[PDB]
């Protein structure tokens, strides 16, 4: 899983594809962060965006990232306990 | 597959459907709700004046003298199951064929009562499966 | 496995429910309450011919102004009649003037529930509770004569007339026609009778039946067995007058 | 079914149950380092704060025993807690009743003893943290002793715990083949601060701002924590070598 | 195979959304999720965003 | 149809009910009917008792506590001879120590924590028996509710037991009428009367059959019965 | 403190372990209990099958609580003598604080009563023993005889077997015993329960055990020689 | 298989499973936060009105501990009602022997050890109930949120019950915009504005809202109910917003 | 689904089925509304309150609830009334729990 | 083939028939008195007991009736 140097590099991957408003929470996402995969962190950028049509906005503020990386984790931790590697 | 035909994702033709089981404790949650069983029924042990009527349900066939007292054995009758009722008359209608007797007497029909209740409350179904439900 | 306090999905402790069934298995008690007293009357049901069918008992003294008959297991109401004369005792004792029939019968049914699996140094002193139930009969001045029904449900009614054991459904039938506020003493004793013979499994006889009245005066007496003829060989003429 | 709820035996021989409790241990993505010096003992951990809402300064793993003892702790944290007032406890009455201060191995050993205890009664789960004490007793120098759910504990020249401890072991060893001795020798005990937050930053690749780490250092007679201010001091200091 | 083409649409016969009792915070995710990504697919391509696949 | 998670109060279900005292709440649900109601200066109990046949007398349903507080019970008679019991001695408790009537509201709190530690441990049948309990202090007049899962809450009015909703609807509408009745203990009886018969399932109110009891500023606890109810309904 | 709830009642309001406690007893050896004009008999089954065992030193089956007072026993002989120890325990503290000997209906009430305890106390497993407790009460001559079970009732009987075959003997009693008229003599009521026992152990002189006892604290036992030749009287009556 | 039916045993994992149902027992009460302000703390919880005839004002969810102490929590009411109880006497009995009123970090570790001891054994039930509870002592204030689970941490704002996901979300906004510390008297009307937006979820059943607060400068140090005037400010300053 | 916590990781987590919606049991107001939309296709009356109704179902599943309709016209039509009356709706909500005893005076 | 194990042999008049008529009987027989009040028919129902309490024998009975 990605260490928390390089969780860092994915985040800014997929947030500049796509539009935004200049987004600098990406220090407090990552440390917020904890056993995200690569594929949930792209999805992250995802529930972002679709706060982003519920509000009309047209870019991802930095408080819909807020919200995002929360229930993104809320969910995957519940239902699904991924395996442990030898 | 069965739980999936009964809801469908289109409504079934006509089909009524019966389950009969010995314990309902090992159905799944996904069969028991309304809408696939609607309707519970049980069928429990008779109480004093259901084995009254049991007993004469499988008399009428049976010759038995006018002083039978279907009241006197159905009291003398501890909780039972309409299984036993059925070893009963049978085993009043045994004791009359080993006696040489025609019809059989109202000594004949306490003998078996005595003899069905007695050994098979060692062998009794009903203490166990009664816990289950 | 179930313990013993579990309820079952309808509310309900399933051994005080259980123990219930257990009273249907035990033999006949009848108790009819008039004006003038009470009458207690039981099926000895021998088991043999060399049973000697005196030494049993199934109605006691608790004290010279209350009674009881017992249904079900019997051996359970050992512990019961214990401590129901002690309480009337006990309380005599204290505050010098019987026991109410009312206040005592509250007392066996507090003590009913105990059943448990222990905690602290509280008693628990069954494992299921009394497999009996009683039928309380006395009189105290304050409110005549008195019929209770006490089960290990915890629960006790008056009642006018209750009958308990194998025949208890159809005792009760015949008590719901024949009983009214206006039966004497006398009458009872052959209204128990004549009850007692329809729900009866053998010969009704001197030996193999019971009777006990509770009267003011002559506080609670259990009838010998020279009395109890007398009343068997009066019930056959008032069947044969008609 | 029964055989592998609680403590005892499986038909293989083997506390199933006990086993279990070591699994629990790496539940919390924690690593730790921890080495002798010449006169001092000096143990690192990473410290994880999740949220923005988490007060920085109460999340902590080490732990103040005594003036002699401190103790860092790899595991879930309420168990934490309910091993640290334990070993408390016993540091003041042993003080009361022998009337010196209890030194670092008599502390190991009484924990060792609860832990057994613990998976021999049935109604009682093993405690799932793994317990390491850092101390300068005066008798024996710089020791570390590392205490673990099964009831097992042992000495150490350096020791490692976590997810990531195999990276980490790996390091240690290969400076003590290097130098042949024991212990790390540098009399200050600040340049063995230095040293350690190295070998953290190769074990598990990452760089540490001052936050991400918490340090305990045990000299002669008294056991601190470093404040986050001195925690910058240190890695200037990796930064201008 | 012909089992697919048997599982093809038959017409599901017409519920409307009114015949749903209650749920409506449930109704509004879903549509978010499958309905829109469909219809209105050129407002989440602008934004930048792939569409949710489930 | 029983559950896996029906053996002792310790279990949770991974729905994350407690499912032994959501049991016990259906010991209250096989119970008769009891309704209270209070306006600002009196609480009413008005209570359907419950013969077993005809030869029988009527169970008992409403208990004196002291001379200011009551409680009628719906559910197992020996569960609340237990709680009834401990409320008693609890009120004697205060007048002899600290020489205070014992405050309604405190009064339940003190049975929601005697409840609350037989779920905790093992074995202990939880309480199955809802209580109403009425009395009047220095601030006034006030009912309580109390659940067996311990719960406890004031009202202007409820009811307990079978078919208890069709008297709680009745309260719902009147609640604006009755609550502003003060200084008439007589009115305030007549609408608890009413409210009872619209849960009856046809058993028809008898002078033997109703039970009332009030209190109030000046009365003190008291409950009618048998020829003293027979003016009320 | 270990307090499990052993015994709990069924749906069919029967309790599983005294009923199974009673099957216990039905294996039992066989012991016969007959009360003559003036005095009772009681008649035990010794176990024979067993060869180089001495009877010198080996317990019997007929056990004296007082000297006015013995108790016969069927089922576990194991957990027998626990009941025995208790009674003649009873029999002692009933001496010294009252006076006067116990009467045999309280020592029946007393060991029927511990009997029953066993039936609630959490923890315990109930009684394999079901007794005939026999004897004259103090200053008078009508014999007594009383049956406990492991159900914990206690009623008596004028003759009364426990143990295995017990419906073959109990028949057998039911027709050489008149209610009405006992053994006339003490000599004629043990050549009726002899009679009776030789029915089910299909003889073997040595096999019989039986204790007389008698109004005024005379406790015998007849010896072997004695048995043999009534046993040879009957089987020679009967013979003929 | 086995391994849910039981308290204080392990799965092959490493879990208790009875305390992770008791998350979801938590998981369905009422919305319930905790601001800390610069100068001390601000309790305040959504209560349900289920009906017409609940008595308004009058059903305090929000216990006192000591003079200084204020608990509010989510989840099983009776059973937080035995967890403050318990924590009574811990406070008290601490107050005789040391005679000076506990300090909060140490009346943290009294309930956690309390709570933690009830995941040990097989014959105790885990606690269902999220406790959120602070105050003001001579080194200042603190804040602190007790799982289920016996783990307690410190913070700046926490949440438990069905708004836990709105409110967490609000309360990153709420300490962005005032990273120096927001004053007391003004945290009143802006935990009024957190409970508001938290109960758009739950718009269907009305509520009833209560606010304490327990600073060193307004009250001096003691807790009490905010009521009268500046509650009745409260309701309106939220309410005008979210219009 | 109805197990989820069966599934394996690889079947769940974002990027496959992305969003992952619960569904609640009918809240006590939401029981008004579903009561409301069954009853429309068969005769109604305005006897029935169905907010009374929708308070006594307690953890009443939205097909319980369509089960309770179903049964209290089955009570109607046992009596053979023109259409069903609030009594029949309470009737039912009895039917549907599995109760069978009552009271059988076993509570005081 | 349908067996006959006519309904008389069924015990008493308990209304555990009575149950069962609702469900499978009467709506084939006469589905003119539910057209008028728009009830739909229930459909399933599940027998349960202690074993040898005649959960087969009604099932034999309803099989020649339908
Ligand atoms: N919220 C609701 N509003 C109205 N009707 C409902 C509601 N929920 C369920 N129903 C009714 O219940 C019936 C059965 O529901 P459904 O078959 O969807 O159960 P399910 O949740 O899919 O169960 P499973 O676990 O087998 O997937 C539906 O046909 C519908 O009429
Ligand atoms: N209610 C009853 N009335 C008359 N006879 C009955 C009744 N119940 C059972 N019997 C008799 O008992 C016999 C066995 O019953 P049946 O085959 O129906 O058992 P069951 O109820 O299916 O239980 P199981 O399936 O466990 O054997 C029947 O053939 C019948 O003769
Ligand atoms: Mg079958």
């Amino acid at each position: 899983l990605p260490n928390e140097a390089g969780r860092l590099e994915i985040f800014k991957i997929h947030t500049a594809k796509v539009k935004k408003t200049g987004e600098f929470d990406f220090e407090a996402a990552v440390k917020m962060s904890d056993g995200f995969n690569g594929a949930d962190i792209r999805n992250c950028a995802t529930e972002a965006g679709f706060f982003a049509i519920r509000d009309d906005r047209d870019h991802i503020n930095p408080d819909d990232l807020m919200k995002a990386v929360r229930k993104v984790a809320e969910v995957k931790k519940l239902e699904g306990t991924i395996e442990y590697q030898k | 597959e069965l739980i999936t035909q009964l809801d469908g994702f289109d409504p079934r033709g006509n089909i009524k459907v019966m389950f009969a089981t010995n314990r309902p404790n090992t159905l799944d949650p996904a069969l028991l709700r309304p809408g696939r069983i609607d309707r519970k029924v049980e069928f429990s042990l008779p109480d004093l004046e259901g084995r009254a009527n049991i007993f004469r349900i499988h008399s009428k066939s049976m010759s038995v003298e006018r002083g039978i007292r279907w009241e006197l054995i159905s009291r003398l009758c501890p909780n039972s199951t309409g299984a036993e009722l059925r070893s009963v008359c049978t085993e009043a209608g045994m004791f009359a064929i080993r006696a040489r007797r025609k019809v059989a007497t109202e000594k004949d029909f306490l003998k078996a009562v005595d003899k069905v209740i007695s050994g098979y409350k060692k062998f009794s179904s009903t203490s166990r499966y009664m816990q289950y439900n | 496995d179930r313990g013993v306090s579990t309820f079952s999905p309808e509310g309900r402790l399933f051994q005080v429910e259980y123990s219930l069934e257990a009273i249907k298995l035990g033999s006949t008690a009848i108790g009819i309450a008039t004006k003038e007293g009470v009458v207690l009357g039981v099926e000895k049901r021998a088991t043999s011919p060399l049973l000697e069918s005196d030494s049993i008992e199934k109605i006691v003294e608790i004290d010279r102004h209350i009674g009881c008959a017992m249904s079900g297991l019997t051996a359970d109401a050992r512990s019961m009649i214990e401590h129901a004369r002690t309480a009337a005792v006990t309380h005599n004792l204290y505050y010098d003037e019987d026991i109410n029939v009312e206040s005592l019968t509250q007392s066996v049914c507090d003590l009913a529930l105990r059943f448990g699996e222990g905690a602290s140094g509280e008693e628990r002193l069954m494992s299921r509770p009394f497999g009996v139930a009683l039928l309380i009969a006395g009189h105290d001045a304050d409110d005549g004569y008195q019929l209770f029904h006490a089960e290990p449900s915890g629960t006790f009614y008056r009642y006018n007339a209750k009958a308990i054991g194998s025949g208890s459904e159809g005792a009760q039938a015949e008590l719901l026609n024949e009983w009214h506020s206006s039966l004497t003493l006398k009458e009872a004793e052959l209204l128990v009778l004549k009850i007692l013979k329809q729900v009866m499994e053998e010969k009704l006889d001197e030996n193999n039946a019971q009777l006990s009245c509770i009267t003011k005066q002559d506080g609670f007496k259990i009838y010998d067995n020279e009395k109890t003829a007398e009343l068997i060989k009066e019930l056959k003429e008032k069947e044969a007058a008609e | 079914g029964y055989d592998r709820h609680i403590t005892i035996f499986s038909p293989e021989g083997r506390l199933y149950q006990v086993e279990y409790a070591f699994k629990a241990t790496n539940q919390t993505n924690i690593n730790s380092l921890a080495v002798r010096g010449k006169d001092c003992t000096v143990v690192i951990s990473q410290k994880k704060v999740p949220d923005k809402l988490l007060d920085p300064t109460t999340v902590s793993y080490i732990f103040c025993i005594s003036r002699t003892i401190g103790m860092v702790v790899n595991g879930p944290i309420p168990d934490a807690r309910n091993a640290a007032l334990r070993a408390k406890a016993e540091a003041a009455e042993f003080r009361y009743k022998y009337g010196y201060d209890m030194p670092c191995d008599v502390l190991a050993k009484r924990m060792a003893n609860l832990s057994q205890i613990y998976t021999q009664r049935a109604y009682m789960r093993p405690l799932g943290v793994i317990l390491t004490f850092v101390s300068v007793d005066e008798e024996l120098g710089p020791s570390i002793y590392k205490t673990d759910p099964a009831g097992y504990y042992v000495g150490y020249k350096a020791t490692a715990t976590g997810p990531k401890q195999q990276e980490i072991t790996t390091n240690l060893e290969n400076h003590f083949k290097k130098s042949k001795i024991d212990h790390i020798n540098e009399e200050s005990w600040e340049k063995v601060v230095e040293f350690a937050i190295t070998h953290m930053i190769d074990a598990l690749g990452t760089e540490f701002s001052k936050n991400d780490l918490e340090v305990g250092v045990a000299t002669k007679d008294k056991f601190f924590t470093l404040s986050a201010e001195n925690i910058e001091e240190r890695l200037v200091a990796i930064a201008e070598q | 195979d012909s089992r697919v083409k048997a599982m093809e649409v038959d017409e599901k016969p017409t519920e409307t959304y009114s015949d749903v009792g209650g749920l409506d915070k449930q109704i509004e995710e879903l549509v978010e999720a499958i309905v829109l990504p469909m219809k209105r697919a050129d407002k989440f391509k602008d934004m930048g965003i792939r569409a949710p696949k489930g | 149809f029983r559950n896996n998670y029906d053996g002792d109060t310790v279990t949770f279900s991974p729905t994350g009910r407690l499912f032994q005292v959501e049991y016990a709440l259906e010991a209250i649900k096989q119970g008769s009917v009891t309704v209270g109601l209070r306006s600002n200066t009196h609480a009413v109990l008005v209570a359907l008792k419950r013969n077993a046949d005809e030869l029988s007398s009527y169970q008992k349903k409403i208990i004196k506590c002291d001379e200011h507080m009551g409680l009628s019970l719906a559910g197992l008679a020996p569960d609340a001879r237990v709680l009834s019991n401990y409320l008693r001695q609890q009120c004697n408790y205060s007048s002899l120590v600290f020489n205070r009537k014992l405050a309604v509201e405190r009064a339940g709190h003190l049975l929601c924590d005697k409840a609350q530690k037989n779920t905790q441990s093992y074995g202990g049948r939880p309480y199955g028996v809802g209580l109403l309990i009425i009395g009047y202090d220095k601030s006034g007049a006030h009912l309580l509710e109390f659940q067996p899962s311990g719960n406890v809450t004031e009202l202007y009015g409820t009811a307990i037991g079978a078919r208890s909703q069709g008297a709680k609807t009745y309260l719902e509408r009147t609640l604006d009428t009755f609550i502003k009745i003060d200084g008439n203990p007589d009115e305030l009886i007549k609408a608890g009367v009413e409210a009872i018969s619209q849960s009856l399932r046809d058993e028809s109110l008898t002078v033997d059959n109703l039970s009332i009891a009030i209190v109030g500023k000046d009365t003190p606890f008291t409950i009618y019965d048998g020829e003293a109810v027979a003016k009320y309904i | 403190g270990y307090d499990r709830a052993l015994s709990i009642f069924s749906p069919d309001g029967h309790i599983f372990q005294v009923e199974y406690a009673l099957e216990a007893v039905k294996r039992g050896t066989c012991a016969v209990g007959v009360k003559g004009k003036n005095c009772v008999v009681l008649g035990c089954e010794r176990r024979s099958t067993l060869k180089l065992q001495d009877t010198r030193i080996t317990p019997s089956k007929v056990s004296k609580i007082d000297s006015h007072v013995v108790l016969s026993f069927s089922g576990l002989n194991a957990d027998s003598r626990i009941l025995i120890e208790k009674a003649r325990v009873e029999a002692q503290s009933h001496r010294l604080t009252l006076e006067d000997p116990v009467t045999v209906e309280y020592l029946t009430r007393y060991v029927a009563g511990v009997q029953q305890r066993y039936t609630q106390s959490g923890g315990v497993r109930p009684f394999g023993v079901s007794t005939l407790i026999a004897g004259f009460d103090p200053r008078d001559d009508e014999p007594k005889l009383y049956q406990t079970e492991p159900s914990g009732i206690y009623s008596s009987w004028s003759a009364q077997t426990i143990g295995r075959n017990s419906k073959t003997v109990r028949e057998f009693l039911e027709k050489n015993y008149d209610r009405k008229e006992p053994p006339a003599t003490v000599e004629e009521c043990v050549k009726l329960t002899v009679r009776s026992l030789l029915e089910v152990v299909q003889t073997g002189a040595k096999n019989i055990e039986i204790t007389v006892v008698k109004p005024d604290s005379d406790i015998v036992a007849l010896s072997s020689e004695e048995i043999n030749q009534y046993v040879t009287q009957i089987e020679q009556e009967k013979q003929e | 298989t086995g391994y849910d039916l039981s308290n204080s045993v392990f799965s092959p994992d490493g879990r208790n499973f009875q305390v992770e149902y008791a998350v979801k027992a938590v998981e369905n009460g009422t919305t319930s936060i905790g601001i800390k302000c610069n100068d001390g703390v601000v309790f305040a919880v959504e209560k349900l009105i289920t009906s017409k005839l609940l008595v308004p004002q009058k059903n305090v969810k929000i216990q006192v501990v000591d003079r200084h102490i204020g608990c509010v929590y989510s989840g099983l009411i009776p059973d937080g009602r035995h967890l403050v109880n318990r924590g009574r006497e811990e406070a008290a009995s601490f107050k005789k022997l040391y005679k000076t009123p506990i300090p909060i970090p140490a009346f943290a570790d009294r309930l956690g050890q309390y709570v933690q001891a009830h995941t040990l054994y097989n014959s105790v039930r885990p606690f269902g109930v999220s406790t959120i509870f602070g105050g003001v002592d001579k080194n200042g204030a603190h804040l602190y949120m007790l799982e289920p689970s016996g783990s307690y941490w410190g913070y700046k704002g926490a949440a438990t019950g069905k708004g836990r996901q709105s409110a967490k979300a609000e309360l990153e906004k709420l300490v962005d915009h005032h990273p120096e510390g927001l004053s007391a008297r003004e945290a009143v009307k802006q935990a009024a504005k957190i409970i508001y937006l938290a109960h758009e979820d739950n718009k269907e059943k009305d509520f009833e809202l209560e606010i304490s607060w327990c600073s060193l400068s307004e009250t001096n140090g003691l807790h009490k109910f905010v009521k009268g005037d500046l509650l009745q400010e409260a309701i309106d300053f939220a309410q005008k917003e979210i219009n | 689904t109805n197990r989820v916590d069966v599934l394996d990781p690889a079947l769940l987590r974002s990027g496959r089925l992305d969003r992952k919606i619960e569904f609640p049991l009918p809240s006590e107001d939401s029981r008004a509304q579903i009561l409301q939309i069954h009853s429309r296709k068969m005769t109604t009356d305005d006897d029935i309150n169905w907010q009374e109704l929708a308070r006594s179902t307690d953890e009443f599943n939205g097909a319980q609830l369509k089960a309770v309709t179903v049964e209290a016209g089955m009570i109607a039509l046992r009596n053979g009334q023109s259409s069903v009356k609030h009594e029949d709706f309470v009737e039912g909500i009895s039917e549907v729990q599995a109760r069978k005893s009552k009271s059988v005076s076993f509570y005081a | 083939e349908k067996p006959d194990v006519t309904y008389s042999d069924v015990g008493g008049c308990k209304d555990q028939i009575e149950k069962l008529r609702e469900v499978v009987e009467l709506p084939l027989l006469s589905p003119e008195r539910f057209a008028t009040l728009g009830i739909d028919p229930p459909k399933g129902i599940l027998l349960y007991g202690p074993p040898g309490t005649g959960k087969t024998l009604c099932a034999r009975a309803v099989a020649n009736r339908t």
